[PDB]
């Protein structure tokens, strides 16, 4: 899970 | 052991304070996206690691891709260059890990949501975790580097209402  | 609570507007400190906390991206402040990526927080209970770890590890420079890690770090503002001085403006500067504390939790929407931190931005938003008054991290940190033994702590997070879950965190 990435947050950008 | 502590047991904070988040409503989508307030995290609170029981017996301690009561902090601003926002969960979402723009349009997914709600309770009814909250299994849409990027959207409020999946209601539940979640443990906090608050060891504090220091440097958040960079997995990707050049795409500003911070690794994952379990514990409280730092995000690396200072060397932030190009895109990714907007990247981590969203993070902050600092994160505290969540992880999924029952099975319910869990299997929440599928499964199919992780990755899920308190951090300390001032936007106003959040990529599918919490961000609080930066005030918490300060209060984290008095309360617990006098403390010898244990430090317990977890989040239980419940909606009781169809109200924006945005308490406010917008710099001012």
């Amino acid at each position: 899970h990435h947050h950008h | 052991a502590v047991r904070l609570t988040f409503d989508g507007q307030k995290l609170t400190w029981p017996g301690i304070g009561i902090f601003k906390a926002t969960t979402g991206l723009p349009d997914l402040q709600w309770p009814d996206k909250q299994c849409v990526p990027d959207a409020a927080i999946p209601e539940g209970n979640y443990k906090l690691f608050i060891q504090f770890q220091g440097e958040a590890p960079i997995r990707n420079a050049a795409d500003c891709d911070l690794g994952p890690s379990w514990g409280w770090s730092t995000i690396p503002r200072g060397q932030a260059a190009g895109t990714c001085e907007i990247y981590w403006a969203n993070w902050g500067y600092n994160r505290i890990r969540l992880e999924s504390a029952d099975e319910k939790t869990r299997k929440a929407c599928g499964g199919k949501r992780g990755g899920f931190y308190i951090h300390d931005s001032t936007k106003g938003y959040s990529h599918g975790c919490i961000e609080v008054e930066p005030v918490f991290f300060r209060i984290l940190k008095q309360e617990t580097e006098k403390e010898n033994g244990e430090k317990t702590f977890t989040v239980n997070v419940k909606y009781v209402s169809g109200q924006q879950t945005n308490g406010g965190t917008k710099q001012g």
